[PDB]
């Protein structure tokens, strides 16, 4: 067994932080106070669930997980709310006054400030760990915090903890949620930053998570906490295979070689189904065909865009629930025939399944339903470049008249940060051209 | 957290003091510092504008300042005049005689380090302060004067705070003094330079708005600073109550600015109401309203100049989904007045309590570059008279020299031409 | 009001279109980068189909399929029809073609000698105005150092007076619910020189583009006006010559390929669940052999009216595939069901 | 169409179905990068104080 370390960076990070391990104690039996009955092995394990908590004499379960925010008021509704107790007050990390949506500030005005105490929070959990095989960050790209201290998170994880792995749960920005209007600026610098230094990042666009929630929860104005439980979800489904009995995604290091060929091409899309309103009164259960086929609709994508004007460059189907392998090869063969799936040529057509019997876990009272079977399929399509393009393009539009530059360099950061960034990602636009039309 | 609150002189006590009114019936704290209200949402973000002091009653972080005693008495004398810290009434006694020179370089300079005192007694209780507002005209002696002293100062001792200000502007239509040109451009430089945020609050367009619109025949200083107190409540409705969005002053400012000179608003408010109706607003109705050129506080034509950032704020019960269609509605029908090199520079926020007297409301706040036409009205007024060295010796006789009139309008124009090159950008 | 925008200035088309909807008095035309539309007219080349349908609170359209250049381009189009089951490597209306780069050039030389070795014709044509026929493999090979070689149709229906060649020009509008709509008027674009069998380098004779015959033939002009003949003419041609109608000898065919191509390829390009939506206009090239078969040419997807029916086709674009999408205060097209 | 790998346990499956076959720098640089951005800033702020003066 090998331990993973949960870092959550910002308002974004932290609320979707906490949104997942409140999913994954009711997945695993924990309770508020941090006691797993299920757990016979008192003060210790070897156990799969063990990688994400540790356990106290006491027979208390406690996650690997570190909160940081430059500013108090998100995590002191971590302190206060209904999982005070699961959380050793080392582990969660505010700061005084926060990033101001400027990716500078959070980089190198105040992030300087408390790098260092972070790490030193971060090391006291790595040393715990019998065999820790690396990290889960949690963060937004428009935020000043998500994106400038992350950055600088991961630059310092990678000189302190060299040969492990960094995963990357990132929220792109969608306009819709958003009251900022320079997160282009912090993403594109976020990403160039970091791109060296993550192993393997799942983009979640809160534009389709939104429509997903209008649609498919009938939603009329989703909030944060409407986004995040179905983020939650989600992720649960990407992290499920590291915190139970399986073969498939068992450590970090598979994450890459089952879904990153090529390292700059780091960005898998995640697709998931089914999203059923919790107050729907009839609901007919749909099965394997229906939910495989539907990770093939962009409106269940976690990043709008068309993956038939791509090429794929590895995927993994995710199930959990009443699902068995034979039905599943049912419904990808069907799904060959009437769906435009192209794999590049140096990598096999082809789908890596994992099944969990175990069903969705649903947070009681929230807009999910519960279901006899879900997927979440993680796919490398050269398709999710779209958000790149998107993203680039609104950088470009403000920076060609240096619309508020100068609030980026009156914390430090030179000009041409941000045109060494903005070729980065114009060097990534082609890479993904390249791999992916011909 | 902690805002610190500064009016000077005659125009910022008395609007700052109908400020004071308003908000703390919003939270509801009574003159007696008492909170006697019914909601814990209003004493959730207490802090941001008031200490809590001895016998748990809140007192405003506000300081006034006069150079002279008599509207600081009569604030004293006032409805909430008891509420304010005794320590934090800071006046001389000679005035400013609507005179820049006095406020900035002579009677000001006398004072202003007595003010200061009492700023940093202020800043030393709080947790983590955002920044500062202040509250003053630019027309007269003390509060433009002695205002932009102040700023000057503060900027030197608190760097890295943010500096706000809700700047009434002089016009004609409502004119004490012929001079009054000479005192506002001088401080539009001071505040070119010290101030993050500029609320240019234009006595022509309050006048116009009492009078076409409120159909108010003489309206009264009264009669526009209720207006301005109801434009100051929405304006800071985001920093005193919790809502959606969680944005200090920096937050606030570095979303609306895209460049460093051009950060004078164009406030407006909806619906318009007289001191003293009882049909709501649709939604549909408030929108429109908050994007009219008759709601607007500055007296330009937006349609004459294009909006680099809007913000705005809606207040009450309502369907945020309304709110969004209506708010994209506007847009998408106009945004031929919107810069297109901005991507999504409309922002909307929505707080649930609305002011008294109102179910429903909205604040705008627009950065337009027409606010260029307000700074040129002021520079031709300028210089009708320079031309002429008309009323200079006021000046002179402080110890100001004809060039620093020369800077002060040269200054003017380069931020008016700073404005006209983004009119016509892209 | 609806908002548009024009991102492609040289298209007869649409800058008709764009005219049409100004003049109803609830459209407004936005410059070209501006993000804030409904509807946009875009580029031939490198249109930014990811940046489309993001901007919340518009329903966005354009008047392209994204994806539809594999039908559109001539060695695509090849490779879309040998390798689709749909449109199998037995397609009875697509000449036999074969893709060649300066790979099927040695598949290709197996169906010359069988052919030559069995007694039948063997002219072929080159194609990508450098456009070359010959019986000489050798001829063409050499003259390709991508391109497309299929066999030239040597006995093509011929109209007299004039012993001339010709071909058809389809319009076809596919809507944001793939709608496949026929314009009910064609265009015959002839030849005004007489044909010859000998002389395939007199290739003013052997291709029928508008653009030849204006300055680079002869008699131009001679038997209808533009070497365009509408569709009641030819009728009444092969009605008084023939003893049929243009319904029966070829229209019926035409429909069938029209729908067959557009229908096999809806499932890469269809924008039925997307985020924004697309209509696109094609124009269907057909040749007609002197047995009244039809053979399709090329589909092109940005492609110009004639002069008499652009008032009638683009005021049927709005209506079919724009103003079905956005509303205001005895059809043209035929309806290609499926 | 092949199904490759099958690994069962009592929590669920696993396997994979083919189709088709194929046709950093360092502590120093990090802290001398924050410190050159933190003069700057106090560059920055020694010009504003010296305007100030004057
Ligand atoms: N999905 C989701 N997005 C969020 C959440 N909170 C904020 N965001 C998004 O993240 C971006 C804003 O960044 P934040 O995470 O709030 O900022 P931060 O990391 O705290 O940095 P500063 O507050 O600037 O110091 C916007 O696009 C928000 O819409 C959340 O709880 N869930
Ligand atoms: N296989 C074939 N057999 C006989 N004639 C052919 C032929 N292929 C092409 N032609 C002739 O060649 C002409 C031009 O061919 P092609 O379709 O390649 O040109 P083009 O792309 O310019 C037409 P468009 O303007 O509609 O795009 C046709 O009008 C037809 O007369
Ligand atoms: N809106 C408004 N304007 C005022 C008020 N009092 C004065 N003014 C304007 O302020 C300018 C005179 O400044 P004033 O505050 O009296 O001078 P000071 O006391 O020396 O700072 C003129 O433009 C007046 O029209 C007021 O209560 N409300
Ligand atoms: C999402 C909508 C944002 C609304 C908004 C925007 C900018 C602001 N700046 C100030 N400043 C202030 O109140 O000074 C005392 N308030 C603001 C409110
Ligand atoms: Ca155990
Ligand atoms: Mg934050
Ligand atoms: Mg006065
Ligand atoms: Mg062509």
């Amino acid at each position: 067994m090998r331990e993973c370390i949960s870092i959550h960076v910002g308002q974004a990070g932290v609320q979707i932080g906490n949104a997942c391990w409140e999913l994954y104690c009711l997945e695993h039996g924990i309770q508020p106070d941090g006691q797993m009955p299920s757990d016979k092995t008192i003060g210790g394990g070897d156990d799969s669930f063990n990688t994400f908590f540790s356990e106290t004499g006491a027979g208390k379960h406690v996650p690997r997980a570190v909160f940081v925010d430059l500013e108090p008021t998100v995590i002191d509704e971590v302190r206060t709310g209904t999982y005070r107790q699961l959380f050793h007050p080392e582990q969660l990390i505010t700061g005084k006054e926060d990033a101001a949506n400027n990716y500078a500030r959070g980089h190198y005005t105040i992030g300087k400030e408390i790098i260092d105490l972070v790490l030193d929070r971060i090391r006291k959990l790595a040393d715990q760990c019998t065999g820790l095989q690396g990290f889960l960050v949690f963060h937004s790209f428009g935020g000043g915090t998500g994106s400038g201290f992350t950055s600088l998170l991961m630059e310092r994880l990678s000189v302190d903890y060299g040969k492990k792995s960094k995963l990357e749960f990132s929220i792109y920005p969608a306009p819709q949620v958003s009251t900022a209007v320079v997160e282009p600026y912090n993403s594109i610098l976020t990403t160039h930053t970091t791109l060296e230094h993550s192993d393997c990042a799942f983009m979640v666009d809160n534009e389709a998570i939104y429509d997903i929630c209008r649609r498919n929860l009938d939603i009329e104005r989703p909030t944060y906490t409407n986004l995040n439980r179905l983020i939650s979800q989600i992720v649960s489904s990407i992290t499920a295979s590291l915190r139970f009995d399986g073969a498939l995604n068992v450590d970090l290091t598979e994450f890459q070689t089952n879904l990153v060929p090529y390292p700059r091409i780091h960005f898998p899309l995640a697709t998931y189904a089914p999203v059923i309103s919790a107050e729907k009164a009839y609901h007919e259960q749909l099965s394997v065909a229906e939910i495989t086929n539907a990770c093939f609709e962009p409106a269940n994508q976690m990043v709008k865009c068309d993956p038939r004007h791509g090429k794929y460059m590895a995927c993994c189907l995710l199930y959990r629930g009443d699902v068995v392998p034979k039905d599943v090869n049912a419904a990808i063969a069907t799904i060959k025939t009437k769906r435009s799936i192209q794999f590049v040529d140096w990598c096999p057509t082809g789908f890596k399944v994992g099944i969990n019997y175990q069903p969705p876990t649903v947070v009681p009272g929230g807009d999910l339903a519960k279901v006899q079977r879900a997927v979440c399929m993680l796919s490398n399509t050269t398709a999710i470049a779209e958000a790149w393009a998107r993203l680039d393009h609104k950088f470009d539009l403000m920076y060609a008249k240096r619309a508020f530059v100068h609030w980026y360099v009156g914390e430090g950061m030179e000009e041409g940060e941000f045109s060494e960034a903005r070729e980065d990602m114009a060097a990534l636009e082609k890479d993904y051209e390249e791999v992916g039309v011909d | 957290r902690e805002i610190v609150h500064i009016q000077a002189g005659q125009c910022g006590n008395q609007i700052g003091a109908k400020f004071w009114e308003v908000i703390s019936d919003e939270h509801g704290i009574d003159p007696t510092g008492s909170y006697h209200g019914d909601s814990d949402l209003q004493l959730e973000r207490i802090n941001v504008y008031y200490n809590e002091a001895t016998g748990n009653k809140y007192v405003p972080r506000a300081i006034l300042v006069d150079l002279e005693p008599g509207t600081m008495d009569s604030v004293r004398s006032g409805p909430f005049g008891q509420i304010f810290r005794p320590d934090n009434f800071v006046f001389g006694q000679s005035g400013a005689g609507n005179n820049w020179a006095k406020g900035h370089y002579t009677e000001g300079a006398e004072l202003v380090d007595s003010v200061l005192d009492v700023v940093r007694k202020e800043s030393e209780s709080c947790d983590c302060l955002q920044g500062f507002q202040l509250t003053h005209s630019l027309g007269g002696g003390t509060g433009s004067g002695m205002g932009t002293l102040l700023i000057s100062k503060i900027r030197e001792e608190y760097p890295d705070r943010i500096m706000n200000t809700f700047s009434v502007m002089p016009s004609p239509k409502v004119s004490d003094t012929v001079v009054e040109p000479y005192n506002a451009t001088l401080s539009v430089h001071q505040l070119v330079e010290n101030t993050d945020e500029t609320y240019c609050i234009d006595n022509e367009a309050l006048y116009d708005i009492c009078f076409r619109t409120l159909k108010l025949t003489t309206p009264t200083y009264g009669d526009l600073n209720h207006l301005v107190s109801a434009t100051m409540s929405g304006v800071t409705t985001c920093l005193r109550f919790p809502g959606q969005l969680n944005a200090d002053l920096r937050k606030l400012a570095v979303n609306m600015v895209p460049f460093p000179r051009l950060h004078f608003f164009m406030p407006g408010f909806a619906p318009l109401t007289s001191r003293g109706q009882y049909r709501a607003l649709t939604v549909p109705e408030l929108t429109q309203q908050m994007f009219d050129s008759k709601n607007m506080m500055a007296a330009c034509d937006p349609r004459h100049g294009r909006y680099l950032t809007v913000a705005a704020i809606f207040r009450g019960r309502m369907s945020m989904k309304e709110v969004d269609e209506q708010m994209l509605n506007v847009q998408n029908k106009n945004s031929s007045y919107f810069v297109e090199w901005i991507p999504n520079n409309v922002k909307t926020a929505v707080c649930d309590i609305p002011p008294r007297g109102l179910k429903m409301s909205a604040t705008f706040i627009g950065n337009s570059t027409a606010i260029q036409e307000l700074f040129k009205r002021i520079s031709e007024q300028f210089t009708a008279m320079f031309r002429r060295k008309a009323f200079l010796h006021w000046y002179t006789g402080e110890g100001m020299d004809e060039m620093e009139f020369t800077e002060a309008e040269s200054n003017m124009n380069d931020l008016v031409s700073e404005y006209q090159q983004y009119q016509d950008a892209t | 009001m609806y908002t548009f925008v024009v991102r492609d200035e040289n298209s007869s088309v649409y800058a008709e279109v764009s005219r049409l909807l100004l003049a109803t008095g609830q459209w407004k035309r936005l410059r070209k980068d501006n993000p804030r539309f409904n509807l946009m007219l875009g580029e031939r080349n490198r249109l930014p189909f990811g940046r489309l349908g993001h901007e919340p609170g518009l329903v966005q359209l354009v008047n392209y399929y994204r994806g539809a250049d594999k039908l559109c381009r001539k060695a695509s189009l090849v490779k879309l029809i040998k390798t689709s089951p749909e449109l199998s490597e037995s397609c009875t209306w697509f000449p036999e073609s074969y893709v060649i780069y300066p790979d099927e050039r040695e598949v290709f030389l197996a169906a010359y000698n069988r052919r030559r070795e069995g007694r039948e014709g063997n002219v072929w044509i080159a194609k990508s105005e450098g456009i070359l026929i010959s019986s000489e493999a050798s001829e063409l090979l050499d003259f390709i150092d991508v391109h497309v070689i299929q066999k030239y149709l040597e006995k093509p229906l011929l109209l007299e007076p004039g012993h001339r060649k010709f071909d058809i020009r389809s319009w076809v509008l596919v809507d944001h619910l793939y709608n496949i709509y026929l314009y009910r008027e064609g265009v015959l674009r002839t030849s005004s020189e007489p044909y010859n069998s000998a002389n395939f380098q007199d290739k003013t004779c052997h291709l029928t583009n508008h653009c030849i015959q204006k300055e680079y033939s002869k008699n131009y002009g001679r038997y209808e006006e533009g070497n365009e003949m509408f569709f009641e003419e030819f009728n009444q041609y092969l009605m008084d010559a023939l003893n049929t109608t243009l319904e029966n000898s070829i229209l019926l065919q035409i429909k069938h390929i029209i729908r067959s191509c557009l229908m096999c390829i809806e499932p890469a390009i269809s924008t039925k669940h997307l985020h924004y939506q697309s209509f696109q206009l094609f124009g269907f090239d057909f040749m007609v052999d002197e047995e009244l078969k039809v053979w399709l040419i090329e589909v092109n997807g940005a492609p110009a009216c004639a002069q008499k029916l652009y008032a009638e086709l683009c005021q049927g674009i709005v209506d079919v595939a724009i103003s079905s999408v956005f509303p205001l205060a005895t059809s043209i097209f035929i309806k290609l069901h499926h | 169409m092949e199904v490759i790998e099958l690994n069962k346990c009592t929590s669920g499956q696993s396997f994979e179905v083919i189709l088709k076959p194929p046709s950093d720098p360092s502590l120093e640089e990090i802290q001398k990068k924050l410190e050159a951005a933190e003069e700057r800033r106090k560059y920055q702020e020694a010009e504003l104080l010296k305007h100030l003066a004057e």
